[PDB]
């Protein structure tokens, strides 16, 4: 089932800044008190 | 001409050469990761101490 969707608002897509997100951790081990 | 279809047909046949005969070929890949494992061995467990 597909219907079309003509009632879209054109507009330019806006940008922000990302800051400091996106930090994720990268690996399934565990650390403490440590600079990785 | 110009445009060959990939797809090609095996002649496989009970009387072929040693080396164009089938062989099933299964690869399995190996991966380590701190999670947990759950493909172990026959190995049996103890109690801990």
């Amino acid at each position: 089932q597909c219907v079309n969707l003509t009632t879209r608002t054109q507009l330019p897509p806006a940008y922000t800044n990302s800051f400091t997100r996106g930090v994720y951790y990268p690996d399934k081990v565990f650390r403490s008190s440590v600079l990785h | 001409f110009n445009c060959y279809f990939p797809l090609r047909s095996y002649s496989f046949r009970p009387t072929y050469g040693v080396g164009h005969q089938p062989y099933r070929v299964v690869v399995l890949s190996f991966e380590l990761l701190h999670a947990p494992a759950t493909v172990c061995g026959p190995k049996k467990s103890t109690n801990l101490v």
